[PDB]
């Protein structure tokens, strides 16, 4: 568990580790914007 | 041997032979499994069920629970593949 | 059919006296015995020491008596052999045991009660598979 | 090199190098004189030759000779801490195996291919020795029996075993289904355990009594292999070194 | 077998044999190439120049 | 059977030091092009 | 670097072999040995050498 | 009530829209893209 | 524990079931972990001595800490399913537990040979670039052409 | 002019009839070792024991089997992981008798089929083409790897790797079904997908092609005869075998650079096989497939059977009963 | 029928709702993903474990004087598997023991000793074993407080 | 008062992450806008200090 | 004595293959 300090800010704790898959996509996304230029 | 005779004593009937027997078949029988059924599988073979009395170091607790139970005890002869196997019979 | 209040009764004292297990107890049950119970004793075997089976027929041949709640919830107080000739706290999960087994430092009253009727109650659902094992 | 050197070097150091097998030495041939209730601590017996008695023919005569075989398991021959009560009943030592690691699976191959499995082991021993004092030149004899070398839980490849397994070969349905069926299959289908005897004879050497060990060279004749009643065994002759600590 | 060893040379002779075979590679390759220095091409993978 | 090592452990270094040199020996420029 | 610094002088890494189980030492005489630590490097990767 | 369902499905929310945000305002104020 | 002298029963092999000897001639448990007799574990090691796994210690020095940390630990074995079921691939799903050590070793087997994949694609269309004919042949200078036939 | 520059260059030579290359040094000794102690093992191997419990297996030709029971057992459970070469052994007899051939044979294999790679690397540089094939034929031989070398490296015993044979193929794939359950793998279903995709697109393209064959020979003469070696122009029609297969199923899903077109034909099976590789390197380290075991229960808790019981069902009968003598103990760890 | 929305629009469940994370009122889910509680009912943090834990450190001396008797002799891994078989339970027993500085200071210096005699075990020298085991046996024997 | 001002730090930096990939972009608009970035980023690594005096005080 | 036979098919299957390698019909252009 986290220190009761930051038990309150545990529910962004619980998505931070899945961040980089979407990074992954927005590339996908930027280039469908740009039309796949 | 294509057929053993004694099958019934094996553990599959209420009357448990104590010269062929794996320990496993002495948990019919309450207060008996450690300590005690362990005694009797691990000691030489027996020509009757009164040589399991002299078995050396049989504290007395363990006499009179075998005592109690001497009725579904028999004694039968010895068969080399079933003595080896008396610990630990293979089954779980 | 369901999980009615004739299937959640079940035996809570030598003598024979039969409570009744409320659902929750039942959730809380099988959550805390496979959570600490199940590694060796998922299917009600026990996987370590197979001679010495959960299906309430061993239990009810165990010394003593161990087919009710309270001697269940006696023997995590106070573990002893199958014929109870003395304690195996040092080498089993027990109350007892806590400073060895930190699983249990921690567990409550209300928790052995529901594992005991959780252990208590599966026999009577699967009725041939508790403590069976592969080959049913 | 002796327990005293072995001792010294540590486990890491002994893997690998094949040396868990030897025998280790005993120097300086002295009398231990045993007190009466002491008995052999450990006991290791190394065989360094095999051989099994064969039919063969040198000048146009075949006359029972034994000849010799290289062993095809690998290191597992030696035996080790054999425990056993030494008394005297006239002035005489009997060793009395009483228990250890006795038994070893090992398999030898004849000339022309041959395979012969045996069970060296050294069960219910009863030596005789020549006297009292295990000194220089002293001998012990006696008798051992052989067990089984597969037990009942052991299946043939078609499944059919003593204590487990099929009664019959299931492969073969035809030869039920008629009055006198499966008979000539009956040798087969049926198996038997018996135990065999066999006779060792050991003669010891040099002998430690500062540290309480003897050392010296045995010879065994033991009975082969019988796969469960299928054929008969064959005659196996094995000599070798041995060690033994005695502790009163 | 699984005494571990530096290689597996077990015997002075095993390596000492496993030697002159690499130095006869050594030696034959350097009956081309000798006595070089410089000659830097600086180009993409170009070693045009022998 | 150390003689049968010591020939396995010539024929091995043999080509393996083959394969070494014949690759260090300006293969890159071996090419359909120059 | 910084790690064998931390192993050796900044609190010292967890030891299963420790005497009396499991624990945080200090590796205070690591071997230096190189045929030891080649020994790793130029043996087998077979069983029993990994 | 399960706040941390309720505390979970939203973060999660946030952040996935996020960077799509990031797309938006950059295709809008004609940008680099 | 119930008596049965061990390092003395045979298997059904005749092999012996607890003890055997390593092709080494070390002293090693029996069954099919035989082939596992190289292992150098903390709680086993106190029973090994230079010829192997001594009997007097196992006869009487036995400790209870080593029986826990064996019953946990093979509880608890390095197998388990894609959904982590845990247990044998014939197990029923109650217990909740796949290995650390079977994920890492999995992840990064397959990371590794993928990229050994991309060693070769990047080694080749490299040394290819480098020549000029990453993009075709030629069609006028065909090498095939001025070869020797054969 | 050197002897050693000489030599180099009839190595690299493209005019022998095989090429040799650098990694024909490597790929021709070690293949022709593999293959002729292969062929004499497949034909006078003497019984080996596999599973260490004294219990040999024959599995050659003059030892009474055929061709589909005969194969080439691999070494003793005894050995496990060890190198065991020839000089290991005190005697060639007993070599034979711990299995020591499976482990020559397959070592150089091993080394044979990598350098078969690089040798066709090093061709496609010599004769000046795109340097990619190689990596197309390096899905058989992480196949080949993973069931050869991994598996037995993560299950801890050579014991344990494929035989070299036909019954023994069979042996080992039941096996693995019973104590790993390769079908609910989702690569061993990629796999499955990329093969039969494999065959359908071929067998697709195959017919396309062949049905749109410009008409340049009579009736009484083998169609094939139209084409003649090293032409100049397509000898089929591109036109119209893409509208057929445009009619056949929809306009848009079609395609038409036939460049794509053999780029996809080239990556399915590729991949399919690379994702199947990864499941028995994966599988190796026990990480198995879905158990869907027990997983519908009734109100009341009753367990209500799906097909995946099934084949759990199936799965003991093989556990129970694949090496009878082996174990000795309730888990087969 | 009997629907079951993540715990926000239907109910508990004999078994089938997991979102859940509480959904209990038995008490406190140490954290939403524990069904274990706190530490706070039945096994207590000093109830009669330091009975045993002194029991512990007792037998760890008794084991602990038989080291240079097996270091006289030239044998080597007696002492190493000596000092690691039953000193396993000593060393968390010792620690926990121990609640004052001075404890806690000591208690590292036999540590220190330990370690000291198990290297130089390991390393074969008899002077340096036996210096340490000396050390040891002071630390050990100035412990029991 | 560690939780709070932390939950600044987070909106703080949502705030300015939202918002510095949008400036670099397009063009021009950074340089124009330097010192009010360069202000906020002094406010984050404040607000990053003192969170961390809170947390070493409050232990 | 059907091992002679087998060996005899895999032999003749093996010369086949020798045969088809060495001994095939050059392609020309
Ligand atoms: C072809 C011929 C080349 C063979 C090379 C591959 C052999 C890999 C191997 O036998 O690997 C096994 C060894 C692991 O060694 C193990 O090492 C273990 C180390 O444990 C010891 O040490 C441990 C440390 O405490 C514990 O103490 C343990 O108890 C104790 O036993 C034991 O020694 C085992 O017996 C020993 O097998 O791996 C290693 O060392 C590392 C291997 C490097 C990685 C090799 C990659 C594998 C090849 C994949 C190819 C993919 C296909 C690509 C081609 C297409
Ligand atoms: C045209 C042809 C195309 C052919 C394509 C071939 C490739 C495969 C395609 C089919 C894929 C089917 C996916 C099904 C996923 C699923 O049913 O998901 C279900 C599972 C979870 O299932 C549940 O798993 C739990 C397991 O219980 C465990 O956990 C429970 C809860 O704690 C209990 O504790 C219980 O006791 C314990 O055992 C549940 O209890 C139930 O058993 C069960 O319902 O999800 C999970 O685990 C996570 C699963 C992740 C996905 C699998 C890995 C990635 C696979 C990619 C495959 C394609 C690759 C393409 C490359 C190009
Ligand atoms: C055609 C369709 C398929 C085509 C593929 C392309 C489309 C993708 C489709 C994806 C299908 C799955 C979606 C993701 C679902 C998921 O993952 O499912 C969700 C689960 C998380 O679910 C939780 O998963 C847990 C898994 O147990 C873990 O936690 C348990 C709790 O104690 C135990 O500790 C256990 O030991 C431990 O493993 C339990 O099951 C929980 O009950 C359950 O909530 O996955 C998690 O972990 C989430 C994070 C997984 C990332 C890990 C990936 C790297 C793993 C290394 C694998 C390398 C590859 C090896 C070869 C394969
Ligand atoms: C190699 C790195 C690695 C490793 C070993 C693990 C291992 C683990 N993670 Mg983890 N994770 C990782 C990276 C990794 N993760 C990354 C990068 C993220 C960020 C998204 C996460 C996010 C994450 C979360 C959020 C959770 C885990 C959890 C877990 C545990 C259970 C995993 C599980 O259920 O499997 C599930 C297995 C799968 C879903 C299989 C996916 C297979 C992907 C293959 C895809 C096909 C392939 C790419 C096709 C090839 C294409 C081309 C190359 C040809 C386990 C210990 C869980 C846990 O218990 O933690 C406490 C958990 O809750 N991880
Ligand atoms: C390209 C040629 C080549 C190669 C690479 C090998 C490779 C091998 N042979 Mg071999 N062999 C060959 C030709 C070759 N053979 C030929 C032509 C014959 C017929 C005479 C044989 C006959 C033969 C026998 C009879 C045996 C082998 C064995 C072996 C294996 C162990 C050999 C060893 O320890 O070498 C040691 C060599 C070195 C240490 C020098 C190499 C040093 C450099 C740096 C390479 C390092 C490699 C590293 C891992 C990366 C190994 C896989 C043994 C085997 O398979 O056991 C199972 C075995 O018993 N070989
Ligand atoms: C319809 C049902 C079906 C189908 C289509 C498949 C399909 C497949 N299974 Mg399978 N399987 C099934 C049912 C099925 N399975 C069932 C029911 C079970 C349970 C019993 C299994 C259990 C199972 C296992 C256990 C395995 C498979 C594997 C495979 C794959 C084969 C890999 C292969 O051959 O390429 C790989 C190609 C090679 C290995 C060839 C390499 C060739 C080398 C490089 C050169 C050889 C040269 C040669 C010696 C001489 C040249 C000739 C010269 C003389 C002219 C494939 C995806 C295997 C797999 O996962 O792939 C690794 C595998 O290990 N399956
Ligand atoms: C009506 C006939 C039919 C249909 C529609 C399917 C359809 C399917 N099968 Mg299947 N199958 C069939 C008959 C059929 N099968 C038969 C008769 C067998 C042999 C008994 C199999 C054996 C089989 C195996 C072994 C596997 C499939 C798989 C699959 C799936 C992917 C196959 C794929 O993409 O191939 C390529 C086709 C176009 C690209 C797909 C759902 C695979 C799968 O992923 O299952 C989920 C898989 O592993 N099937
Ligand atoms: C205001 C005074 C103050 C105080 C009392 C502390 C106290 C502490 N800081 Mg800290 N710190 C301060 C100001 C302060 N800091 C400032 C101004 C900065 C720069 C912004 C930092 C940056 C900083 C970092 C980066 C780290 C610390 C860490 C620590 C802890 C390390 C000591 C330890 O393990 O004890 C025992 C303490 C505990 C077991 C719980 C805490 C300790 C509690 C370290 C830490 O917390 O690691 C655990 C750490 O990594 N501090
Ligand atoms: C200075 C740095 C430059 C170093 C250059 C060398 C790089 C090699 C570094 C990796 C170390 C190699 C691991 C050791 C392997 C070894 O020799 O022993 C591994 C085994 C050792 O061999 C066995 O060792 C046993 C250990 O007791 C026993 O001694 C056996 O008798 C002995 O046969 O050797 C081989 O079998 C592997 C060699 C086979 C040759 C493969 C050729 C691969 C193609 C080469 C490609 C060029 C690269
Ligand atoms: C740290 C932090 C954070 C975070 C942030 C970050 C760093 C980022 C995020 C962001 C993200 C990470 C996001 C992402 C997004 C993504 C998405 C949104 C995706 C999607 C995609 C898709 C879905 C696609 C589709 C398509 C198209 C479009 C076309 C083609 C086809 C396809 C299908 C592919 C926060 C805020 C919490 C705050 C605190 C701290
Ligand atoms: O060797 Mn072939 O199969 Ca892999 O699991 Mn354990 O070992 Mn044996 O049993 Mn199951
Ligand atoms: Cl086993
Ligand atoms: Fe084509």
């Amino acid at each position: 568990k986290l220190p009761e300090a930051y038990a309150f800010l545990n529910p962004i704790v619980d998505v931070m580790p899945v961040i980089p898959v979407l990074f992954f996509l927005l590339a996908f996304v930027w280039q469908a914007a740009v039309s796949f230029r | 041997v294509i057929d053993y005779e004694n099958i019934g004593y094996l553990g599959g009937s209420s009357i448990v032979d104590i010269n062929n027997a794996n320990i496993r078949a002495y948990l019919k029988m309450p207060g008996m499994y450690p300590t005690v059924a362990g005694k009797i599988v691990s000691h030489g073979p027996y020509s009757g069920v009164s040589d399991l009395y002299k078995i050396p170091g049989l504290s007395s607790a363990e006499a009179d629970v075998i005592k109690k139970y001497e009725s579904r005890l028999t004694a039968k002869t010895p068969s080399p593949d079933y003595v080896i196997d008396r610990i630990n019979n293979g089954l779980y | 059919i369901d999980l009615d209040e004739a299937t959640r009764t079940v035996v809570v004292d030598n003598a024979g006296n039969t409570t009744v297990l409320t659902p929750e107890q039942v959730k809380r049950g099988k959550r805390l015995f496979n959570a600490t119970c199940g590694a060796c004793h998922v299917g009600g075997i026990t996987k370590t020491n197979p001679n010495v089976g959960l299906d309430p027929e061993a239990l009810s041949l165990a010394t003593p008596r161990r087919d009710n709640i309270n001697a269940l919830v006696d023997y995590i107080k106070n573990p002893t052999t199958y014929d109870g000739l003395e304690s195996i706290a040092e080498v089993h999960p027990s109350i007892k045991s806590a400073d060895i087994y930190p699983r249990m430092r921690s567990l409550t009253d209300e928790d052995l009660y529901s594992i005991a009727g959780h252990i208590m109650l599966s026999p009577k659902i699967a009725s041939e598979k508790w403590g069976g094992g592969k080959i049913y | 090199l002796t327990k005293s050197q072995i001792n010294e070097l540590s486990y890491l150091q002994v893997k690998g190098t094949g040396l868990a097998n030897r025998c280790a030495e005993v120097v300086g041939e002295d009398s231990i004189k045993p007190k009466p209730g002491a008995k052999l601590v450990d006991m290791c017996i190394e065989p360094k030759a095999w051989a099994v008695e064969e039919e063969v023919g040198k000048a146009g005569k075949t006359e029972k000779k034994f000849v010799n075989s290289k062993v095809m398991t690998r290191q597992t021959y030696t035996l080790d801490a054999i425990e056993g009560p030494i008394t005297v009943d006239g002035g005489k030592i009997t060793f009395s195996e009483k228990e250890g690691i006795d038994y070893a699976a090992t398999t030898v191959q004849l000339p022309g291919g041959e395979r012969v499995p045996f069970l060296f082991t050294v069960k219910d021993l009863v030596a005789k020795g020549n006297g009292d004092t295990f000194k220089p030149g002293f001998q012990m004899g006696g008798d051992f029996n052989t067990p089984s070398y597969r037990t009942g839980l052991f299946l043939d490849p078609k499944g059919r075993g003593g204590t487990t397994g099929y009664d019959m070969a299931v492969a073969l349905p035809a030869l039920q289904l008629g009055e006198e069926g499966d008979a000539e299959l009956f040798g087969e289908n049926n198996k038997v355990f018996d135990i065999t005897q066999g006779r060792i004879e050991m003669e010891v050497n040099k002998v430690n009594a500062e540290d309480s060990e003897i050392g010296g060279v045995f010879v065994a004749t033991q009975l082969s292999d019988t796969d469960m009643g299928s054929k008969t065994p064959k005659k196996v002759l094995t000599k070798g070194i041995f060690y033994a600590k005695v502790e009163q | 077998a699984r005494f571990a060893n530096g290689k597996p040379q077990s015997i002075e002779a095993k390596y000492i044999m496993r030697s002159p075979a690499e130095w006869d590679r050594f030696m034959r390759f350097m009956d081309r190439y000798a006595e070089a220095n410089g000659l830097g091409f600086s180009s993409x993978x170009x070693x045009x120049x022998x | 059977m150390l003689t049968l090592k010591i020939l396995v452990y010539t024929t091995v270094i043999f080509f393996v030091s083959l394969f070494i040199f014949g690759f260090l020996s300006s293969d890159p420029s071996r090419n359909p092009n120059r | 670097f910084l790690l064998v610094i931390k192993a050796m002088y900044l609190g010292g890494v967890y030891d299963t072999w420790a005497p009396g189980g499991g624990d945080v030492r200090y590796i205070t005489t690591p071997t230096l040995n190189p045929i030891v630590i080649f020994g790793y490097v130029f043996r087998s990767p077979f069983g029993g050498d990994g | 009530d399960t706040r941390l369902l309720v505390i979970a499905a939203p973060v999660l929310v946030a952040a996935s829209w996020a960077l799509f945000n990031i797309g938006r305002l950059a295709i809008q104020q004609i940008q680099r893209l | 524990r119930l008596g049965a002298n061990v390092s003395s029963a045979q298997g059904p092999t005749g092999l012996g079931k607890y003890l055997m000897r390593s092709p080494s001639g070390e002293i090693i448990f029996g069954g099919e972990t035989m082939r596992f007799w190289d292992l150098r574990a903390p709680w086993v090691e106190p029973l090994r001595g230079p010829n192997g796994l001594d009997i007097n210690k196992i006869k009487n020095d036995i400790q209870p800490w080593q029986e826990r940390r064996a019953a946990e630990y093979m509880t608890h074995a390095p197998l388990g399913s894609l959904n982590s079921v845990g247990g044998v691939a014939t197990e029923i799903n109650s217990v909740n537990y796949v290995s650390p050590r079977s994920w890492l070793c999995c992840s990064h087997f397959f990371l590794a040979f993928f990229f050994l994949v991309g060693h070769w694609w990047h080694a080749g269309r490299a040394r290819a670039a480098a020549a000029g004919f990453e993009k075709g042949i030629d069609r006028d200078f065909e090498p095939v052409l001025s070869m020797t036939p054969l | 002019v050197s002897l050693w520059e000489r030599f180099c260059a009839w190595i690299t030579s493209t005019e022998n009839r095989l090429y040799i290359g650098w990694f024909g040094c490597l790929m021709f000794p070690t293949l022709l070792t593999a293959t002729s102690c292969f062929i004499i093992a497949f034909i006078a191997a003497p019984p080996v024991d596999i599973d260490g419990i004294r219990e040999p297996v024959s599995g050659s030709l003059l030892y009474g089997n055929n061709i589909i029971s005969g194969a080439v057992v691999p070494s003793s459970n005894a050995i496990g992981m060890h190198f065991y070469p020839i000089w290991e052994a005190a005697s060639v007899d007993e070599w034979l008798y711990n299995g020591g051939p499976y482990q020559l044979i397959v070592l150089h294999f091993l080394l044979g089929v990598s350098a078969y790679m690089g040798r066709e690397w090093e061709l496609s540089y010599r004769l000046g083409m795109r340097p990619w094939i190689f990596v197309a034929f390096s899905a058989p031989v992480a196949a080949a790897s993973a069931v050869f070398l991994v598996y037995p490296i993560g299950q801890g015993s050579f014991s344990d790797g494929m035989p070299l044979g036909i019954s023994g193929t069979f042996n080992f794939m039941l096996v693995f079904q019973a104590e790993h359950n390769i079908l609910m793998h989702p690569f061993h279903m990629a796999g499955v997908a990329g093969v039969f995709g494999g065959s359908l697109f071929s067998a697709m393209h195959g017919s396309l092609v062949t049905s749109s064959l410009i008409r340049e020979t009579t009736e009484n003469e083998s169609t094939n005869y139209g084409y003649k070696f090293g032409q100049e122009e397509e000898t089929y029609n591109i036109v119209a075998a893409h509208g057929y297969f445009g009619r056949l199923i929809f306009q848009y899903a079609s395609f038409n650079n036939s460049r794509a077109l053999h780029f996809f034909l080239a990556l399915w099976p590729v991949v399919g096989i690379w994702i199947t590789a990864m499941g028995i390197s994966t599988m190796a380290f026990n990480l198995n497939g879905f158990n869907f075991n027990q997983s519908v229960v009734d109100s009341q808790g009753r367990v209500i059977n799906t097909w995946a019981d099934i084949l759990n069902r199936a799965n003991l009968g093989i556990e129970v009963m694949h090496e009878r003598n082996a174990h000795n103990f309730p888990l087969d760890l | 029928s009997v629907f079951g929305l993540i715990g926000d629009g239907t109910s508990y469940s004999e078994g089938a709702a997991y979102g859940t994370d509480q959904a209990d009122k038995l008490y406190s889910p140490y954290s939403v993903y524990s069904p274990e509680g706190e530490k706070s009912l039945y096994k207590p943090d000093s109830a009669e474990y330091l009975a045993r834990k002194k029991a512990v450190l007792a037998e760890t001396k008794n084991r602990l004087q038989k080291i240079p008797g097996y270091v006289d002799k030239k044998e080597w891994f007696n002492v190493k598997d000596e000092l690691t078989r039953y000193m396993y339970e000593t060393r968390g027993a010792v620690r926990s023991l121990s609640s004052s500085v001075t404890q806690k200071e000591k208690a590292e210096v036999f540590f220190r000793a330990l370690e000291d005699t198990y290297g130089a075990a390991t390393l074969k020298k008899g002077d340096a074993v036996k210096a340490s085991n000396d050390k040891a046996i002071a630390a050990l024997d100035a412990f029991t407080a | 008062m560690i939780t709070a001002l932390t939950a600044l730090f987070v909106l703080v930096s949502l705030a300015l992450v939202v918002t510095v990939p949008v400036a670099l972009a397009t063009p021009g608009e950074w340089e124009t806008s330097k010192d009010q970035f360069n202000k906020i980023f002094q406010l984050w690594v404040g607000l990053v200090v003192a969170i961390a005096t809170a947390d070493g005080i409050s232990t | 004595m059907e091992a002679l036979v087998y060996t005899f098919l895999l032999i003749g299957t093996l010369m086949v293959i020798f045969f088809a390698v060495f001994f095939r019909e050059t392609p020309r252009i």
